[PDB]
């Protein structure tokens, strides 16, 4: 046989959407990840042991496999109320996080929560929810953002680290280049319409029924790094834009506080080819029609 | 030592104190504490939500049209339900009517969630309470095959197959890396399945873990992605185009074909794997038809769900009946009104929040979410809870009451409501299902009954999927394609000041969003969530919530191994992020 | 497919057999052209299910192709359009451009 | 019982074969035998027992379904099936595992899909096709001459 690499999966303030995403994996199935690629040694959502039995597992794993396990973090620690906005075993969650990170070889920050702060960190951040990298400063942290990240992206990152026995290459922000190297807008199948100046202006208009661009409906694709437009969601079935809603920007830091989702993105170059050339033509056609005297 | 009487229970916190923290195989963070007497019987039960985020605070000042996206992130397990409640609320406030197809699709989104959520809970969350995974290694594959083939028409049942499953499991553990099975409760005397039944159960656990990913593809088609699909105020953003140019950019025939293929497969898995497994657990755990009754024979609540008539939330429209029963009087199902300030109210005298007067309950339109962490003397410190003080404030969960009554919500509650309202399908279904176990109707009011009702609901939802899909296609055949109303999309068309209620039945029970709009911005947004009801702390009368009631008078075979506590709690399907939000 | 719709490979220069599309031979019947070599599997079935479910032929363009799947061009919905309009092109196979999924216009793509 | 005596394959329950048999019975009871019409059924050279015929036909349906999955490997590396794409000088499917823009190339996620198809394909061939081939052999031995 062969031992699998020990994995400790802890939860702070979260919605458990990231865990849900993980088990959606089409290839490899989450079943096979757990069975054959890794040793998921601690995970509140799935484990049989509870209470003092769960505590014993936790202690045993991080002690036995000290320096050798991967710490996966879902959610984030609150700094408010001495950390008692999130209580684990009668103590501040942050204490668990720190204790887990001290023995980890590397840390995976699942989702926008662990990466950035996500919804609980939005104005006014009642609990002072804080991303992991602001609390843990002495360990490699791989940020895998998104709310949640794409299921198959999650598993691909796991399989990469198992197969190639190393961390994925990352940007200046700690995101894996492989899936976060480009923008949604740079691989969007509706760019043709964007580039032509063909936009949905209101829900279920003729533009919407032809799958025109959603830029004027607030799509935050132009400023969002993720794989949704190429890799797609749920075994490549769809992604937000394909089903008719603009990107919310859910992979980006503080995206909740970047104005309304239905407000246009700013500082994104946008000059339509057919929209501009139609204007140029009518401007010229109307100048002539005025001089000839067949105006209107 | 204190002792008092409530709802027929004698609450006594003398004796040995047991702490289960963390509660695992649930969504989010929960702590439970109990007291047991010399006979190892629970005499006191304490339900504690150990997390808070504060969505109700975060939504203040935002645009009502964005609300759904924020509140959807309340929970990734019951993903989508809060968004549905949200658009319901905002459309209620402004006075928006959505097109028929938008309603049907939303119904499909909800039914899909019911199917997925119930399935995953049954196996991945509640399952290992009933299935002794390590005991499966002792089974005989040939009889496992016989057992499975005696229960169901499911194809996957060969001796070779079960042998393969047992073999992988054998290999998995042989290394000492037991993973999620480590330090479990395997061998506990309350594990009653024969080895063959455990192997059948575990095999299905794996099959369910695989298949569940398929179900949510319906969410991906209509809502872009799962978890956390997309929605709009005024309908759905998934424009439909069947027969016109550019159908490649919308919900087309091919897209709907995919949806149809998932419906069939979902109904197939639930009916022939989950259903027989649910009955099977019932057969080998019949004493638990009498354990963890709690409030289910006294007080149950449902708001109702699945409006079959678009924009009509009346009794003639909701396919899932609403109503309340109190004082065990199931012959008088009472109507529910979410505007009435005298029905739904929330108390915080035993919760970590602040009111001007904590001795009174506040209707969500008068709701206040003011975090105040104040645990009292907990035999430790503010950052070290050794023992919660249930005399005072002990939870991040508010205490909802209906007309002052503590209620149970969820699948069992809904089933009782639907049954006693005389819904023919439910009556037949329950009757049939209980007949098969040779159990009286009262047997449903229990820990086992909750699990049975959950499974039956999945079957019910799977059937509804097809019904809704056919309804959609019928509209398309008639040239009715509209999926959004934008007449009132612009804030300029809204009343300067308005309020509304959005309600539905989430997988775990009655969900409500209460929203006030002023000058195009959210003024107040209050949520009362199902687990908020069930995991509720006590009120000024000292009345206990559904969890604490269900745990009362429970016998424990081994005090240090809280399998019984787990079984009862898990039967409720706790979602703690939902409860606290 | 392209065979029955247009002629496809056997009809190419110099068409040794004088292979002829169906609509050049049958002129008194409604003909639905579903071209492609071959057409997309799920497009084929979606057309079939449409005709069965709605009990009518799909609406067609001026060429007899169903508007639902042939009303737009590949280039109108290609996820690499961002690179096309930016002028980011693969110039030779397996260059850095190709490894980033740049546009294949200069490699001869007839998507447009 | 026959199927389970020949293979480890999971899909072998009595209920399953009964369902298959019923679908077929319904199918023909309409007189619309489709591809089965005017066949050679009952020919003396047909040597399988009724149970082996039911097993075979069920596997025919299972193969019809599953064959579509195998060619997904062609779709990854060659874009589509039937008729994937190729180039003189190698293959056009550029590979990017660990660098920016891997979304536009053959990446770990694409490869994971390929691996998942390979496992499923070997599993179907070894436990459905192989035993059925062996079974036809057992019942039609004169045809070895
Ligand atoms: S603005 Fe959005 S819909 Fe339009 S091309 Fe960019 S990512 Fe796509
Ligand atoms: S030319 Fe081809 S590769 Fe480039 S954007 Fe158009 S269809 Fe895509
Ligand atoms: N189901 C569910 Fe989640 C809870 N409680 C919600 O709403
Ligand atoms: S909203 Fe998130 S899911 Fe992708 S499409 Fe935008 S990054
Ligand atoms: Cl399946
Ligand atoms: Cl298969
Ligand atoms: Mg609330
Ligand atoms: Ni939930």
């Amino acid at each position: 046989n062969k031992p699998r690499i020990p994995v400790v999966w802890i939860h702070g303030l979260e919605c458990t959407g990231c865990t849900e995403s993980f088990i959606r994996s089409a290839h490899p199935l989450a079943k096979d990840v757990i069975l054959s690629l890794i040793s998921l040694d601690y995970d509140d959502t799935l484990m049989a042991a509870a209470g003092t039995q769960a505590e014993e597992v936790f202690e045993d794993i991080i002690t036995q496999y000290n320096g050798k396990y991967i710490l996966a973090v879902e959610g984030n620690p609150p700094l408010g109320e001495q950390g008692m906005f999130c209580i684990s075993s009668g103590r501040p969650f942050i204490e668990k996080l720190k204790r887990a990170a001290a023995g980890a070889s590397a840390i995976i920050a699942w989702g926008t929560c662990a990466s950035w702060g996500c919804v609980q960190a939005a104005r006014p951040n009642p609990t002072q929810a804080t991303p992991i990298d602001k609390v843990i400063t002495d360990k490699p942290i791989i940020k895998v953002p998104g709310c949640p990240p794409i299921p198959d992206v999650m598993s691909a990152i796991i399989t990469y680290m198992v197969t190639f026995d190393r961390l994925p290459d990352v940007d200046r922000m700690g995101r894996p280049l492989m899936f976060y190297g480009q923008r949604i807008h740079d691989k969007c199948y509706r760019r043709a319409h964007f580039d032509a100046g063909e936009f949905v202006q209101s829900w279920d208009d003729d533009a919407a029924r032809k799958g025109y661009c959603l830029y004027k409906m607030g799509c935050k694709g132009p400023t969002t790094y993720n794989a949704c437009s190429s890799t797609r969601w749920n075994d490549g079935v769809s992604f937000p834009i394909q089903s008719g809603h603009g990107c919310l920007g859910c992979a980006e830091n503080g995206f909740w506080d970047r104005g309304s989702f239905y407000s246009r993105v700013v500082d994104i170059p946008q000059m339509g080819t057919h929209s501009t050339a139609d204007t140029v033509g009518l401007t010229a056609l109307g100048v002539v029609a005025a001089a000839v005297g067949v105006h209107a | 030592s204190t002792q008092y009487e409530t709802q027929g229970y004698t609450i006594n916190n003398a004796g040995r104190r047991l702490v289960v923290d963390p509660i695992t195989r649930i969504e989010g963070h929960m702590r439970c504490e109990v007291n047991i007497n010399d006979q190892n019987v629970i005499t006191n039960a304490v339900s504690c939500g150990t997390m808070f985020r504060g969505l109700e605070i975060i939504l203040q000042g935002r645009d009502p049209r964005d609300a759904w996206a924020f509140v959807e992130r309340i929970c990734g397990v019951c993903t989508g339900v809060h968004a549905l409640a949200s658009v319901y609320a905002i459309e209620d406030a402004i006075g928006i009517k959505v097109p028929d197809n938008a309603n049907i699709i939303r119904n499909i989104m909800l039914a899909t969630l019911w199917c997925h959520d119930h399935l995953v809970h049954f196996y991945q969350l509640a399952g290992m309470d009933w299935i002794d995974v390590l005991d499966a290694l002792k089974a005989d594959p040939r009889k496992t095959s016989e057992l499975a083939q005696s229960l169901s028409s499911w194809p996957k049942s060969s001796p070779g197959y079960f042998f393969d499953v047992q073999n992988r499991l054998k290999k998995f553990v042989e290394g000492g890396q037991l993973g999620i099975f480590r330090n479990g409760y395997w061998g506990h005397p309350q594990y009653k399945l024969p080895p063959e039944a455990n192997l059948m159960g575990f095999a299905h656990y794996l099959e369910a873990l695989d298949f569940q990913r398929e179900i949510v593809k319906i969410h991906a088609v209509f809502g872009g992605k799962n978890p956390h699909p997309n929605w709009i105020v005024g309908g759905m953003p998934c424009a439909i185009n069947i027969d016109e140019s550019g159908a490649v950019g919308a919900v087309n025939m091919e897209r709907l074909n995919l949806v149809q293929s998932i419906i069939t497969r979902t109904a197939d898995f639930i009916n022939n794997v989950m259903i027989p497994d649910a009955l099977a657990i019932g057969q080998f755990n019949k004493p638990w038809s009498e354990i963890g009754t709690g409030l289910s024979d006294k007080c149950v609540l449902s708001y109702g769900a699945f409006p079959d008539i678009a924009n009509d939330f009346g009794e003639k429209s909701l396919l899932m009946p609403g109503g309340a029963v109190i004082n065990g009087d199931f012959n008088n199902v009472l109507p529910v009104d979410l505007v009435d300030p005298q029905q739904v109210q929330e108390f915080v005298d035993h919760a970590w929040y602040r009111y001007p007067n904590d001795q009174v309950g506040r209707h969500p339109f008068d709701g206040i979410t003011d975090p105040w962490y104040n645990p009292g003397d907990v035999k430790g410190s503010d950052t070290n809870i050794q023992q919660l003080n249930e005399q005072e404030r002990y939870s991040w969960i508010k205490a909802p009451r209906w007309r002052g009554n503590a209620m149970e919500v969820g699948p069992l509650a809904r089933t009782l409501i639907a049954y006693h309202k005389g819904d023919a399908a439910t009556v037949e279904s329950v009757d049939r299902m209980m007949s098969a176990l040779n159990l009286p109707l009262s047997g449903i009011q229990s820990t086992l009954g909750r699990i049975l009702c959950r499974a039956h609901e999945a079957q019910w939802a799977a059937g509804k999927l097809q019904y809704f899909f056919d309804k959609l296609m019928t509209n398309l055949k008639n040239g009715n394609l509209a999926t959004a109303s934008t007449e009132k999309w612009e804030p300029a068309t809204w009343p300067t000041e308005c309020r509304g209620v959005g309600f539905t039945e989430a997988p775990r029970g009655a969900l409500g969003h209460w929203a006030a709009i002023r000058d195009g911005k959210i003024d107040l947004y209050q949520c009362v969530v199902p687990t908020t009801w069930n995991a509720s702390p006590r009120d000024p009368k000292g009345q206990i919530g559904a969890y604490e009631a269900a745990l009362m008078n429970t016998k424990m075979a081994i005090p240090e191994q809280p399998l019984e506590i787990l079984r009862t709690l898990h039967s409720f399907d706790p979602c703690l992020a939902c409860s606290t939000h």
